């Protein structure tokens, strides 16, 4: 697997050469910031659950038809599927969020996604959807903890965001 | 007139090995006996580490001693040893963190059974399994199952079912394990260009039938 | 590769699960240290050189045969080469400090360590000698947990290498 | 896996519908049939080793080259092959017909037969002209019986057809 | 999907072995059985609706807090949703009795019940209730085999339920 | 058990291998947490009781039916199984914070919860509002990285239960 | 497996009680000393090639038979065997020096050990003797390091010797 | 498996008939040469470390690229697997100069090779060269050795050449 530091590494043993001070201090700020991604990642763990079982409640009343005998979510087997997908995508992001690099999010997760839904008959873009909806809700609860020092987690929330969003496009 | 050559002309061997499949098509089987010589032990050993990691190379360092001692005093079988390999880190990093679980069960339904897998059920009872348990109960579920105790049970390592006719097997089989196999060179590996990427094509699955869930 | 923080998340992704919260103890373990691990890498890296002419040198007192014609450690190329490695094994352990695991080193230096070397006849012996010489001098450079850090790194080549 | 019964329920499960009376009453005539449908398959599982040798005799009388040394069912290896398919697809074929559809023959027996029988060089029309004759033979028997209450079984020993033909169609 | 001629076909499939007598015995079994079943079909299909009003209704007698405001009981949407449901049960009940097996309740609604149901907080106890107010008035139009059929499939939702 | 030492310990082993530095940097980690959850256990440790006392009170206030006779509130019985119960619930969090690591809940409280609450239907609901409420009280007496930690733990629950 | 804090817990659980402020106070001191424990941890695995290396030779100096045709040391793959096993123990002991806990060598490693040797005509005698040499030279090293600050680490010296003991009685 | 025996009989049997004694006089001969076609296996077989080591160093040597960081042959666990490979093609060789037939060679080595190669990325031209370096050394001792009765091996020097160039063909 990879992360930030691995990666940086790796890029460098190419060039043949040490770490550019420069590209240390990459990661020397990326350090600094750790408490905050750390709780960032807590949150969404936190609510796992909740994150979840909202976006689907959205995502259904928006497409009734999935939910209707014809549809994809129908019967309770499919409709616990879609759930589970839900849910291990989420894990992932959550994963790749503490790494500090999507790549965990994209071998595990994302590669061949599109072609598996495609055969099912599983609607894309719908499942495109329901990743958004998480998205926000997630955000949610990373933005506006409880008993957190109170500082700027913006440059994190954003990562996360652009996690999310990898997902979307490569499902889509 | 009844003896002649047929216009053909086709030789017996002809139709596997211009399939390449020549070694694995009626593979051979390797069992380990009650008392082994240090050479019968040797070849079980490289049979099996050839047979789960997909004839990519292990090193000198990969190797896991423990596993072989506990089979060379007799405390395990091969069965057992066998769980053992494909419960490790080594296993783990090739066939497992990289690719995705559609690519990952039909590399251990080869490794672990020779054959593809027979339809679109067979992703999803181990796909489930995978969430509800560990990597680990999914991977047991595999060496537990009937079809791995009723061939190579116990004391065999396993060993290519796929390019010969099984009992129960679905059509086109034959086909998905060619695309698997792809010859005595090839070899499954983490680390190609472009990554670890699935060969079955999941439109052929839903060939084979496929039911609710 | 293997590093603090790509190994929880494996034994999480193994057992299907979230990262809880003891995984996040372990992460939070390798940030801390990092203060002291990036402060080895920088003190490493600029000395490198140095280190690398002192070690290669030592290798020649300790062996001075090899410096004999008709012998390994004769003629420049070979002396090149020396440094070269040396330089290698150096520019690893810096990366390990800063990935915080033995990852980078064990991926690069010991998977095959032993063949290439038995086919070439490169004697592990030679590389000790080379860490030890250094691992003496970077006990100078250094302090407290920023040399403890950089020793570890520098012992599990030895262990690996011997 | 499916069969007639099973078949029209999944249709009125996506309309979302009880069953139509009207479907009601082929599946009530169906059941009726049962017990010709079931001498049917009887008397082909009853006479199956015949079935084969009598139709292998015949193409080979016809196709004399598969025997002759470089043929495709010679040596007695290849030959032994040849004799174990026809029985599956037979084998198959049966079931299908108990069943009351074809579903189950084509996608263990049919489905990708084609082929694997490409790449092996096995030559598709040959199997295909097996089929056949085994079809004729096997009707042969369904037909003729021996001690069975005389009566029409023509709608059974028709839709026996259909499947040996889907077998025939897909293969070669 | 699991019916009895599927079964035997599976189990005489993977044997490898041409269906014989044994198996044909049991099919003969399913079909004589048939014409009760289909008989309790069309009694079930055209009182369908009835049975439906009935039990959801049933249920908020039997919990009555549901119906209060912030329950799930509470406002039209839940309540057409709790009879579509109930609904969905009724129609797969007779689908079952008609295919000859529980095949159709299976992989339909006992497949994921429990993660659905735990995901949506929906109590299988609910369900259950509406179940048993059916089987009880289905005690009426029904009598003798054509009954104890649909008992069977009734409960063998109770039990998945429970 | 699943705790930060047990498993790097668990993973060193299966590879074969010495702990290297990469595993004692997750100690590490661990163990400065400790000081924190320590504090934590002490603290819920001392006001058990309370907490346990307010919980269960809350449920019945949320809901109002389980004291109606009949109900599984009702009767003092069940009274008391439901205090020994939030109780247990409380003892294993507080054991997992000495611990440092999920591991005495995963053990004694997760493995199986479902079955158990199905067959006696416990509705898993009522737990979470014992939890919630507590949460809350825990609110107060924490603070910092203390509370974070209790929180952790609490909540992880919640998520299994739900 | 277990270790100290997991054992006391467990401990605690049987009488069904929270834990007695007493005890929290082990495992409060059991922290404090951390530093020093991890640090004799990573003495041991820094030295490790070493320690056996030096035991080995010792080992073969003091019962030159092992090494000789008849011997159980002899030949290659022998000798080879029992350098892997004297390894393996010292890795189990430095896991349990870490652990504060008997437990995991025990199980892992020691229980069933001695009847194997037994069966193999291995002396066990020999076996615990190995053993012992490697404690002192381990020994060695957990006590004299440099660039550590200087304090006393007896306490954790001694519990490492038990494990050592431990081993070499059970395998005796 | 195939050998040169076990090929002319194959030929033969397409044909239909018993062995011409024109060939039977080809085997006859080939049979007479065993004892010079043994002889230099033995030889390969007998410095095949030599002819590895000797190759690898000239490989390196020429193509200094492959061992810096960037290349194929960097770092060490890739060098290995490239040694190793050089191996089993030798091995092979060998095994076919034994048989007297490429079959052996083609079928379980080359086959497949080309496509992995590519897939990994790594230059199949280098490869190829690395053969041939193998293929001069060896023939070098095939055809100078020691102790054994003097005589013309050409034609069997040859016949090695072919399998070596077969292999470079395929590879490249
Ligand atoms: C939910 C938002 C939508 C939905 C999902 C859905 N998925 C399937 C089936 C599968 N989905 C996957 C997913 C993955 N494979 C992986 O390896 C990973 C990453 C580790 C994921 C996320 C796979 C493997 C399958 C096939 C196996 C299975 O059936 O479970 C279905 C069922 C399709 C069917 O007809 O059987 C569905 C419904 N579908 C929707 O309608 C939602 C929009
Ligand atoms: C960001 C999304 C929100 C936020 C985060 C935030 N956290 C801190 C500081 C700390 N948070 C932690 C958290 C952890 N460290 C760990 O080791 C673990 C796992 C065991 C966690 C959960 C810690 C320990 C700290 C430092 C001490 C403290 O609590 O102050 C900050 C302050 C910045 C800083 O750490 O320098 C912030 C901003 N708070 C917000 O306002 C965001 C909504
Ligand atoms: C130095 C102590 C001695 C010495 C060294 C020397 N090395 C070689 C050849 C090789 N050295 C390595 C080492 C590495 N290359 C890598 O990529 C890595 C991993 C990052 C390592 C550790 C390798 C692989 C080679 C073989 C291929 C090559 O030519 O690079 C030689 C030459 C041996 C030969 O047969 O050509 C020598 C002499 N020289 C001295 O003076 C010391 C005795
Ligand atoms: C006989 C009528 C004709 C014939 C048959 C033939 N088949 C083979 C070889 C194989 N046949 C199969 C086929 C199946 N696999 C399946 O899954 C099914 C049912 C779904 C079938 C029917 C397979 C897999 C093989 C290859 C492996 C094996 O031997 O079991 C041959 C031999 C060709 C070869 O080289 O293997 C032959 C001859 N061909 C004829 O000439 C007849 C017209
Ligand atoms: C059709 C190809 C032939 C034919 C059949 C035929 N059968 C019946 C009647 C019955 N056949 C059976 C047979 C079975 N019932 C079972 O349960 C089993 C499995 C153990 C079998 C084999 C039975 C019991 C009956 C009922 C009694 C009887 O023997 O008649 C008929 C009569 C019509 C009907 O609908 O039952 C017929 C026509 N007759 C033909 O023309 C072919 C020879
Ligand atoms: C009736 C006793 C109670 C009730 C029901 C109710 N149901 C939902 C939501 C769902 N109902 C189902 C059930 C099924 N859908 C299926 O596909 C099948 C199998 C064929 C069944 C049994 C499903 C899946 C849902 C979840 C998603 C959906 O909207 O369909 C609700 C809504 C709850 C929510 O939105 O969270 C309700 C209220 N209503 C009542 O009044 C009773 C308490
Ligand atoms: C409290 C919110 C409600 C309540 C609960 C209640 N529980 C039971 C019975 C059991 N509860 C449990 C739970 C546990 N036992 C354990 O060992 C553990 C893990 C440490 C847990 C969480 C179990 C196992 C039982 C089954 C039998 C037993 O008593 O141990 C009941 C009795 C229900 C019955 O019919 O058995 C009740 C009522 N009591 C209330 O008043 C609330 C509604
Ligand atoms: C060395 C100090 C002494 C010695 C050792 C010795 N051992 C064997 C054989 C075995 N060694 C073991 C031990 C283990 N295997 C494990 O997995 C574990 C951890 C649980 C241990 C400690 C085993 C079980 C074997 C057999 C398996 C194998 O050979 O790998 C031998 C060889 C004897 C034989 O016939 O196998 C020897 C020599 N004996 C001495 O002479 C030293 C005093
Ligand atoms: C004991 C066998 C010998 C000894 C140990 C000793 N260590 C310290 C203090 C520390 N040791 C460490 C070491 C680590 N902490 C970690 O997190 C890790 C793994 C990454 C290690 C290896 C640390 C950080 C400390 C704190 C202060 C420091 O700068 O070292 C002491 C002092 C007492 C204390 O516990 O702080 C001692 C005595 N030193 C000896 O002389 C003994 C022979
Ligand atoms: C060396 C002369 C040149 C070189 C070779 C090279 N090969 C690999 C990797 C692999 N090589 C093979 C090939 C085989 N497997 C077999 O069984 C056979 C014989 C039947 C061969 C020849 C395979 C399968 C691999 C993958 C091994 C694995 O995954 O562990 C490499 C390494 C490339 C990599 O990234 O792994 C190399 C370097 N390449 C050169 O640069 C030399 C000129
Ligand atoms: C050819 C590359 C070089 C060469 C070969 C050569 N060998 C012989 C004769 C023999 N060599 C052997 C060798 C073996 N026979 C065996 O059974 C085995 C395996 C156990 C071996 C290794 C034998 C037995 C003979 C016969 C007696 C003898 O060695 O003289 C010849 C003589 C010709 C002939 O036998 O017809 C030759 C020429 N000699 C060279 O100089 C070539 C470079």
């Amino acid at each position: 697997m990879q992360d930030a530091f691995t990666k940086a590494i790796v890029a460098a043993d190419l060039r043949g050469s040490f770490l550019s001070e420069q590209e240390l201090n990459q990661l020397t700020n990326l350090v600094k910031e750790s408490n905050k991604r750390l709780d960032a990642v807590n949150a969404i763990t936190g609510n796992a659950a909740e994150i979840i079982s909202d976006a689907a409640h959205k995502l259904f009343a928006e497409q009734t038809d999935l939910i209707r005998p014809g549809g994809n979510a129908y019967p309770n087997r499919r409709m616990a599927a879609c759930l589970r997908d839900m849910e291990i995508i989420l894990r992932y992001v959550s994963y790749a969020l503490l790494a500090g690099d999507a790549s965990v999010l994209e071998d595990r997760c994302l590669n061949g996604l599109k072609e598996t839904y495609v055969a099912l008959g599983t609607p894309t873009r719908s499942v495109a959807r329901a990743v958004q909806l998480m998205k926000e809700t997630a955000i949610g609860y990373v933005n506006s903890p409880s008993g957190v020092t109170r500082g700027d987690c913006s440059a994190l929330v954003n990562e996360a965001a652009t996690y999310f969003d990898k997902a979307a496009a490569s499902i889509a | 007139y009844y003896s002649r050559p047929a216009p053909r002309a086709t030789a017996d061997g002809d139709a596997q090995t211009k399939l390449g499949i020549t070694a694995v098509a009626p593979a051979q089987a390797v069992e380990l006996r009650p008392n082994f010589g240090e050479t019968e032990l040797q070849a079980v050993i490289r049979a099996t580490y050839k047979q789960l990691f997909g004839n990519t190379y292990i090193l000198e360092a990969d190797r896991v001693v423990q596993a072989e001692s506990l089979l060379r005093n007799g405390s395990i079988n091969v069965r057992e040893f066998v769980r053992l390999l494909a419960k490790s880190e080594l296993y783990k990093e090739r066939f497992f963190h990289c690719t995705s679980n559609n690519r990952f069960i039909e590399l251990t339904f080869k490794h672990l059974l020779g054959r593809a897998p027979y339809n679109q059920s067979e992703f999803v009872e181990h796909l489930d399994r995978y969430q509800k348990s560990g990597y680990d109960a999914e991977i047991d579920s595999y060496i537990d199952s009937d079809e791995y105790r009723r061939v190579f049970g116990e004391n065999t390592v396993p060993y290519f079912r796929g390019f010969k006719y099984q009992t129960g097997q679905a059509a086109g089989v034959f086909e998905r394990t060619l695309k698997l196999y792809g010859g005595d060179a090839d070899s499954d590996t983490n680390r190609n260009r472009q990554g670890q990427l699935r060969q079955v094509d999941p439109q052929e699955l839903l060939r084979s039938g496929r039911g609710i869930v | 590769m293997k590093t603090v923080i790509t190994e929880v998340i494996a034994s999480a992704d193994s057992q299907g699960r979230f990262l809880n919260n003891t995984e996040l103890q372990a992460a939070n373990g390798r940030f801390q240290r990092a203060t002291a691990s990036m402060e080895a890498a920088r003190a490493l890296t600029s000395n490198a050189d140095s280190l690398v002419k002192g070690a290669v040198q030592e290798v020649y007192n300790k062996f001075p045969y090899l410096t004999q014609p008709g012998q390994m450690g004769y003629g420049d190329t070979n002396q090149a080469k020396c440094a070269r490695d040396i330089s290698h094994y150096l520019r690893f352990i810096t990366y390990s400090l800063v990935a915080g695991g033995t990852g980078p080193l064990d991926d690069y230096i010991v998977a095959g360590l032993r063949e290439v070397n038995r086919t070439f006849n490169l004697s592990p012996s030679w590389y000790i000698e080379a860490l030890k010489h250094i691992k003496g001098k970077v006990g100078s450079q250094l302090s407290g947990q920023p040399l403890t850090e950089a020793n570890a790194y520098i012992d599990y080549c030895i262990n690996a290498l011997s």
